[PDB]
């Protein structure tokens, strides 16, 4: 095979290196921090060199980017958008924001050559037709478009977000369903990760760099979208039972003068 | 066949301490804030 790729993308840490050093370390502050990965083959380690790059911060990355991203690399480019559960208005901001910095990426990077961009277009367009069957009709995609997947840290305090400030399905229902929307809109799937536990995000970032995976949601709290299991009912349905359906205003909810003319003034 | 880091290495190191362009002063001179 050829030469694998993964960006990571950690919001001010948010356990980016405690994620890191789970699947195989100083800290996570600068930026650019390359990792290596020797994922199994089916049958032995043939070498696959998935390049990782942990990239925090908003100082001047784009440079950082450029160093991370080759020309001919662009196909197996499993970016993965990290947002913390712990702040989910962090989530809510940082998941648009690491997409605003995919698209200048594609919009300042992408656009020197010009068969990659009338092959990519067509690649995306024939690899969403096979993101949808072989899972177990049409959503609001958005112009990006490039095999992605979100993974959300602080999975596994359910209980610690409820008694901060949820103490009701509503919030997690909202960051479960909206999370999803996003993902579907972004052309993308979401798998939950927790500290040594939710163990599915090797399954399909191994299935997608071309060993399946299924869908759970009966638990609640341990919520995995794989590649193909959207629509725009599921999701109404989801916010619906006591949650608003598409609220506009819940966003702000989860988220010698003087003295001198004094004297001579006096004195007059 | 693990011989391709000659990308990398193609801008490697030019910026190992470029954390301190704060528009020479800026008055909170700190890449992160503190607590309340």
């Amino acid at each position: 095979p050829s030469g694998k790729n993964i960006l990571v993308f950690g919001e001010d840490g948010s356990g980016k290196t405690t994620l890191m050093t789970k699947l195989q370390h100083g800290k996570k502050g600068r930026g650019l921090e390359y990792l290596y990965l020797s994922v199994h083959d089916e049958d032995r380690d043939d070498h696959t060199r998935c390049n990782v790059w942990i990239l925090d911060g908003d100082l001047y990355h784009k440079g950082l980017l450029k160093f991370a991203v080759s020309a001919e690399s662009l196909p197996e480019t499993l970016v993965i958008f990290v947002a913390d559960m712990s702040r989910p208005w962090t989530v809510m901001e940082s998941l648009q924001k690491w997409a605003s910095v995919l698209r200048e990426h594609i919009d300042k990077m992408k656009i020197p050559p010009e068969k990659m961009r009338e092959l990519e277009r067509k690649f995306v367009k024939d690899f969403q037709d096979y993101m949808e069957p072989e899972e177990g009709d049409n959503v609001l995609t958005h112009n990006l478009g490039i095999p992605v997947l979100v993974v959300c840290t602080k999975c596994d305090a359910v209980s610690v977000l409820e008694k901060e400030h949820d103490y009701r399905d509503e919030h997690l229902d909202f960051i479960q369903s909206h999370l999803r929307r996003f993902c579907l809109q972004y052309g993308a799937a979401l798998i939950y990760t927790s500290v040594k536990e939710e163990k599915n995000l090797d399954l399909l970032y191994k299935y997608i760099v071309h060993f399946t995976t299924p869908a759970l949601v009966v638990e609640k709290d341990a919520v995995f979208i794989p590649a193909g299991w959207d629509n725009e009912k599921k999701i109404a349905i989801l916010h619906e039972n006591f949650t608003t359906v598409k609220p506009e205003d819940a966003y702000e909810d989860f988220i010698v003068f003087l003295m001198k003319q004094q004297s001579l003034l006096a004195k007059q | 066949q693990e011989m391709f880091a000659w990308k990398m290495v193609v801008l490697s190191l030019p910026r190992i301490q470029s954390q301190r362009y704060q528009v020479g002063v800026h008055y909170e001179l700190t890449e992160e804030e503190k607590f309340y």
